[PDB]
């Protein structure tokens, strides 16, 4: 029941909900982008040198 | 919000059950607005005359004030005030109200917005302004520090500037966090630094001239070792104690009450007017822009 | 309620990206090959007699990272050692795993070498390696820009009445004619430098990442993501690793 209307005496204060969320975590992954993928069928693979 | 830094070396067995992960919530930011005002008062007599190089004393004085308010705005948004306000921990106000300061009146203090420095990764405060003698914290996920106190160890104590190498250190911090800053706003008094990249103790991209009739001595574009191309901009209303690394899209001006016409009472040969507008400032992420303070050398 | 719609799909996307972030970090971390099997390929007798019976009490597995698959020359526990130089190639006289001597840049700062880097390109040239890339953490990219013109003296990098500033080096030419290409990696460790070639490394995929809803048994609404992959390296001496050590 404020006599002098101000912002600090209002029982309302309907908050302003922004329509976005900020994120900066990058996912460049330069190595994984240049390696190449080869499908296998065993948990262990071997090669000779 | 930001992803988790639990990357580590997660290794799981083949025949186990899904164990509960590590979930972290978001983080809410909040900034208050500030009230700008410019008053006008001119006696009816002076407003009735016809000046020798203009019209009425009212509109002319109003236009002069309508421009000063914009200058005051540009200087405040770029200031380092600490968002002076009386409220505290009352933004998620859903379970109850705040009657602590409800039995008050215009005696309330003056509200202030969170300027460029306060919205960034500030390390501390100085009562009402951000403290430049403290190095800001680091992001939880990344390890970037967008608030770095220049060392200036390269340059002597005679000239102050901020540094020549500390400019490249911020680009590293921004890239480390993932920011897309591409602008470097600077005070005109410090432009001699970005142009005067010399005085590096005989090294580091010093200088040369091919005896030409053109002398420029200016640096507008910059590229860092990582590839981030930056463009230097000068702002007359910027302070001379810090440099800003930011992006236009990562900032917005929150306007609540726009400037409008306000005719007030007279009380006798006063013809009083007033200008007023409430505006705030926003920042998508404190770690999306850099602030390079200035300090002496060795 | 208002404002806060859902947190299920949002969290799935977050996890969908985190799993990839970990992969780029694990392959370049330097962990050690972990497994419960050993020398079970030439006995021509059976897979393993002594490991059978344990259903899920087994220990986790680890993939040979960039360092393990190279001529590391010793381990410091669960991760490759960053101090002991790799073993010299028996055929050639090459050593692809070295340690920065830190001649200049006194011990006041860690100071990754910034010099004698052409030695590694020599070790590679001596080993027939076709390395053409130098993956490095951005925390040490300035050392390559200073390689342009610092030389602790008068080399006089020039302006030529220009306003554009570059001070960036991304390509180098070895004295032996080997032209390399510098690349920045945010997930690389701040104490290593990888000289290699892309074609010499393959990604062995066994279980591609896939979402699978699990049982509820209440209001849990449990979800998970899982992927099984490995790393391959044609020849250890086909790539090099240069650590950083002050003193």
């Amino acid at each position: 029941n404020p006599t002098l209307f101000v912002s600090y005496d209002q029982n309302g204060k309907k908050l302003s909900f922004a329509n976005w969320i900020s994120v900066l975590s990058p996912q460049d992954t330069p190595f994984v982008s240049m390696t190449g993928k080869e499908s296998i069928n065993q948990t262990i693979f071997s090669w000779q040198t | 919000d930001a992803l988790a830094s639990v990357d580590g070396n997660n290794a799981h067995v083949e025949g186990s059950r899904a164990e509960d992960g590590e979930m972290k919530p978001t983080v809410i930011k909040s900034n208050v607005t500030q009230i700008l005002r410019k008053v006008v008062r001119v006696s009816d007599t002076a407003n009735t005359t016809a000046n020798y190089g203009r019209g009425r004393e009212l509109m002319y004085q109003l236009e002069k004030k309508g421009k000063e308010i914009k200058r005051d705005l540009e200087k405040i948004l770029l200031s380092g005030q600490a968002r002076t306000d009386v409220l505290a921990d009352q933004y998620l106000t859903n379970s109850a109200a705040d009657p602590a300061v409800a039995g008050l009146n215009d005696t309330h203090a003056a509200r202030k917005t969170g300027a460029f420095q306060f919205l960034c990764a500030h390390g501390g405060l100085a009562g009402g302004v951000v403290d430049k003698t403290k190095n800001g914290p680091a992001d939880p996920d990344t390890g970037a520090v967008t608030v770095k106190v220049a060392q200036n160890a390269s340059n002597p104590t005679t000239n102050i500037g901020f540094d020549e190498a500390d400019i490249f250190d911020m680009t590293l911090q921004l890239y480390t966090a993932g920011s897309e800053a591409d602008i470097i706003m600077i005070n005109p008094a410090h432009a001699k630094i970005f142009a005067g990249l010399q005085e590096n103790t005989q090294g580091s991209r010093k200088r040369i001239f091919e005896n030409t009739k053109q002398f420029i001595y200016e640096v507008n574009s910059i590229t860092d070792p990582l590839g981030q191309s930056y463009k230097i901009i000068v702002n007359r209303w910027m302070p001379t104690d810090a440099v800003y690394f930011f992006r236009s899209a990562d900032w917005t001006q929150m306007v609540l009450r726009a400037p409008k016409r306000t005719e007030l009472a007279k009380d006798g040969s006063y013809e009083k007017w007033m200008i007023e507008m409430e505006v705030g400032l926003r920042h998508r992420n404190p770690y999306a822009s850099g602030v390079l303070f200035t300090a002496a050398g060795k």
